[PDB]
RNA sequence: AUACUUACCUUAAGAUAUCAGAGGAGAUCAAGAAGUCCUACUGAUCAAACAUGCGCUUCCAAGAAGGACGUUAAGCAUUUAUCAUUGAACGUUCAUUGAACAUUGAUGCAAACUCCUUGGUCACACACACGCGGAAGGCGUGUUUGCUGACGUCCCUUGUUUCAAUCAUUGGUUAACUGAUUUUUGGGGCCCUUUGUUCUUCUGAGAAGUGACACCAAUUGGUGUUAGGGGAGCUGGGGCCUUUCAAAAUUUUGGAAGGUCUUGGUCGGGUGGAUCUUAUAAUUUUUGAUUUA
């Protein structure tokens, strides 16, 4: 997939990547981690779920594989049960975007605290 | 220990399971709550798309169109109409089935709104408390209207036509009322 | 295997593992050395100690 | 930490289903920390019929889920 | 405390929410209460069980460590949970 | 006295990874979590003679054409089942832990 | 429908009932780890089969710190076995000194005895020094006439035990070195405060 | 907004680099603890941010990548569309009684069309070998801090680009010439999906502004936006050159200063948050019941 992952980044610097998150039950979860917490609780945005089907399973063994996807969208997929996550896709928007919008967060958020000071006089 | 409220901006104290409840049922988070929703989505198709458009590079151009601006007052009513137009096709429904059906035998249990059994214990238990000071139930049966018309109902509705057509019409039906 | 550390978990490392198991389908007993191994405790069963 | 919101239950016929296919339908005498669930009078409905005993307590590892039988 | 997803399902109450089980059992349905501990509770569910087959539970309780996920509504996408940088307005004293 | 300590003193270092699943993972640790999430770059992975889930599980993580070559593979701590590091470390350094000698000289 | 009408019938409109088929685990009949686990008994064997030890040596590294910390604790209680016969004390009344410590350096003896004389007589004083620095190390030992004026001068308000001789608060005991039972200095695991 | 009443609730702990010395806490017993603790002390490693490089490495225009939760499409092949009891006829068929999605499907094999979203459809050039600014990662150097941030500059333009003419200023050469910059006029190209014909408002490119504007609910509450480019001043970094001083054997290294180029910018706290320890290896996510025996 050619993606070069970032290879001293870990989930807090792996947020809104597209991840291909894979559980106990050999499904895959595919779509933007959003957030996670401390037992791996995954956010994941829009995010399409695969399996191989039975019949399938007997091509993959030692070629074109018939996934099965389902739309799970907005969906928030749990510790216990999943495997190991991957990364699939970059985000959208660059670091030199993501940074400027961090910026323009911060400088909203200083200015949405400076009208809570003015209300409150 | 704090539960931040982000609606509402303010804190819990201590956290628990019953000033939880008791804060997400109050009115005042409901209402700020519904207005960031709502305030969520307009922003969203408030805010225009403005892609990259990458220009390609390319005799045949000979016909040559002209371009139509509005005013910014022009802009801004234009505008103002289609807001409140959007406005209207979302929430509108269709009544028709309801006044269509009104004498029905069974229409006070099926199209009643929480005589249904299958919604119908929703609408007794999704009713607020009713703190402030301040149905045609399954009783209903045949005997009770039995000739429908002897009490006059109001005639069937006459259908709605877009006023931006309203215009061209068929002038003079035929047979007066 | 000797035993290099122990932990609360029982996550223990091994040096200089045999280990050993059984293909039945019949029988291939297949064995590897691995010489330098950390176990985590919730696989481990049964702890035998030979004199 | 919180103890369950089965208050409504309280006293309502419910239906767990225990493990996978276990279906136990009972009265919700009570309920722990951890979904420790308290059954009167428990039959256990195989899709034949078993009852099972007076009062039973039925581990909150085990039970998937409950749903109730009874109105509310 | 809580994190990030549990605030997200405590905030997505009242709404039409899939759950899978471990099971294979994907309940659907309005959005009662959730807890902390992520025992959901449910009305107006329609299940799906493993064999195939659909029913319809009127209020079901399905237990946390259950789950295998559950999906909100879309919106929810567009959360101030996520906001990275929305400041506390001076806790309390 | 925890060990996560010693696979702390290891980033990177080359190690393979079999799990409880029975996938084996070879791939350098850039890190570890405190309840054992690995993170591994540079990864290729392979399943020996089979198990259905971990067929599943193998093909459907991208690039299969079993090696499976991966850029980046975080692995859960439940699911690491066992750790095979490299046989040129030694672990007379390692297995001292600053912590535990701070803590005897604490006592 | 939930309570206010308005995003709950149009925002929300949450997805599609989601299209079902087959899984692939196992439907809980069989979640099984594995009822067919080894039989040890017979790997008795083949240990015989396996046949050195490799030597441990962290472990060493911390016993010996250990055994280094237990062989410190011995020398001290070696220097614990090892004061009625040292010639620094002189044989007066235990009950007789007061001891102070936490003293300025550059004290002269005389502005000492300035400090002590407002209570009783004083018969001796040894200021303790350094043998190999000369410096003075910041304790001495005074001896009275009386033991009244002794313990006048270990009680403490407005006066001793907090006053300042020579811009610093020093400290002002009775000497427990002969009196008290279990007395062990700073060296032997012991002193005060 | 204020008052009153009711209901509910009021504190998990600790740490924030690590190791070794300098000094302190100048250690309450006859010269001394050992240790442990702190630090604008120093030394070493590590982590994070920023800057610079790497003659780093890879990816960037009818097609390529991805998708269709689309069709052709009942395309073709295969399979399946409950059990129990009783009666009758020769295991089957029919009838009665009781109990509990879908065949145009499902599964496999493809194939084609149509459609969708993204991308430097860049600059240069269109030729006979064996370029700058983009995006993602790796390495190196330097600075700063040992967690983070919260709480207690000016001017021009915003359709752009190129060419000619006029005028102003400045430099050089002998009033003439050449070059640079600015203004105006005109033409050519590209583009106007800028879809509301353009950072916000107003008018049909111009004008004003940098708390205001936009908008949904009932003056109040909520969310978003306040931009982009260029130049100058100043500041940070890198590279080159010159001078001086020191050290080592004309050369190397380090520091300072000046010039040129390139890139970037314009003390406290019962506060919270983040990370890591400890409760916490016992039913709810990390100390295993998902290799199906
Ligand atoms: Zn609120």
């Amino acid at each position: 997939s050619k993606i070069q992952v970032a290879h001293s980044s870990r989930l807090a610097n792996l947020i809104d990547y597209k991840l291909r998150v894979l559980t106990q039950d050999g499904r895959v979860y595919i779509g933007q981690l959003m957030a996670f917490d401390k037992h791996m609780n995954l956010v994941l945005n829009e995010c399409i779920e695969e399996r191989v089907p039975k019949t399938q399973l007997d091509k993959l063994r030692p070629l074109n594989i018939k996934v099965e996807k389902r739309v799970l969208g907005l969906t928030i997929l749990r510790g216990e049960q999943i495997l190991s996550t991957v990364v699939e896709d970059k985000p959208l928007l660059s670091k030199k975007e993501r940074l400027v919008r961090d910026k323009k967060e911060k400088k909203q958020a200083q200015k949405q605290t400076k009208l809570r000071k003015e209300k409150e006089k | 220990t704090r539960y931040y409220c982000e609606y509402c901006h303010s804190y819990l104290t201590h956290d628990t399971l019953s000033v939880r409840k008791s804060h997400l049922v109050g009115k005042n988070h409901l209402r700020i709550t519904a207005d960031y929703y709502r305030n969520k989505a307009r922003d969203i198709i408030n805010k225009h798309n403005h892609k990259r458009r990458h220009i390609g590079k390319r005799s045949s151009q000979n016909e040559t169109l002209k371009v139509t601006c509005l005013s910014n007052k022009e802009k801004r009513h234009i505008m103002h109409v289609k807001k409140m137009n959007q406005k209207e096709l979302a929430q509108t429904s269709i009544d028709t089935l309801k006044l269509l059906y009104d004498g029905s035998p069974g229409y006070s249990k099926v199209f009643v709104d929480a005589n249904r059994f299958d919604i119908g214990d929703l609408v007794k238990a999704s009713k607020l408390p009713q703190r402030a000071n301040e149905s045609r139930s399954r009783d209903e049966t045949c005997e009770s209207n039995p000739f429908p018309r002897l009490n006059n109902p109001k005639k069937l509705e006459p259908p709605k036509i877009l006023s931006q057509w309203s215009n061209t019409i068929p002038k003079t039906s035929i047979f007066y009322s | 295997a000797r035993v290099k550390a122990f932990d609360r978990h029982c996550n223990m490392v091994l040096e200089n593992v045999k280990e050993l198991w059984t293909e039945k389908k019949n029988v291939i007993n297949r064995e590897r050395f691995i010489s330098k191994l950390f176990l985590r405790g919730d696989s481990v069963i049964v702890v035998l100690k030979t004199p | 930490v919180s103890t369950p919101e089965l208050k409504k239950y309280m006293d309502k016929k419910i239906l767990l289903n225990i493990n996978g296919s276990r279906k136990v339908a009972g009265i919700l005498r009570g309920y722990d920390i951890f979904l420790n669930v308290v059954l009167d009078d428990a039959m256990e409905i195989n899709g034949n019929n078993h009852q099972l005993g007076l009062q039973t307590v039925i581990r909150g590892n085990s039970i998937i889920s409950l749903e109730a039988l009874d109105a509310i | 405390m809580n994190g990030i997803p549990v605030k997200l399902l405590n905030e997505a109450q009242g709404h039409i929410v899939s759950l899978e089980l471990t099971t294979g059992a994907t309940y659907r349905g309005k959005l009662v209460e959730s807890e902390d501990s992520m025992n959901v509770q449910l009305r107006d569910v329609i299940a799906t069980e493993p064999q195939g087959a659909v029913t319809h539970m009127d209020q079901i309780f399905v237990r946390g460590s259950q789950i295998k996920f559950i999906v909100v509504p879309d919106l929810l996408k567009n959360a101030p949970l996520f906001k990275k940088n929305s400041s506390r307005p001076m806790p309390p004293i | 006295m925890k060990l996560v300590n010693f696979l702390k003193k290891l980033r990177n270092e080359q190690v393979t990874i079999e799990l409880k699943n029975g996938t084996t993972v070879w791939g350098t640790l850039q890190s570890v979590s405190p309840q054992m999430n690995a993170i591994l770059t540079d990864v290729k992975l392979t399943l020996p003679q089979s198990n259905g889930i971990a067929m599943a599980s193998l093909y459907l993580t991208g690039g299969q054409q079993n090696i499976a070559s991966l850029q980046y593979i975080n692995i859960r701590g439940n699911t690491i089942r066992q750790i095979i590091l490299p046989d040129s470390l030694n672990l007379d350094s390692l297995l001292v832990d600053q912590k535990q000698l701070n803590s005897l000289r604490r006592s | 429908l939930s309570k206010y009408p308005d995003d709950v019938s149009r925002l929300f409109k949450p997805r599609p009932p989601l299209s079902y088929k087959r899984p692939t685990d196992y439907p809980y009949a069989k979640r099984q780890t594995n009822p067919n686990i080894t039989g040890v008994a017979n790997l008795l064997s083949t240990s015989l089969k396996h046949y050195x030890x490799x030597x441990x040596x962290x472990x060493x590294x911390x016993x010996x710190x250990x055994x280094x910390x237990x062989x410190x604790x011995x020398x001290x209680x070696x220097x614990x076995x090892x004061p009625n016969v040292d010639p620094h004390i002189k044989d007066t009344d235990p009950y007789r000194t007061i001891f102070i410590g936490r003293l300025p350096y550059d004290l002269d003896e005389i502005e000492l005895q300035k400090y002590f004389v407002k209570f009783g007589e004083i018969e001796k004083i040894r200021i303790v020094k350094d043998k190999i620095t000369q410096k003075s190390k910041g304790y001495a030992f005074i001896v009275f006439k009386d033991p009244i004026s002794s313990k006048m001068a270990f009680k403490e308000i407005g006066v001793h035990r907090g006053i300042q001789i020579k811009d610093r608060i020093c400290i002002v005991d009775i000497e427990r070195g002969r009196t008290v039972k279990y007395f062990k200095p700073r060296r032997l695991g012991g002193g005060l405060g």
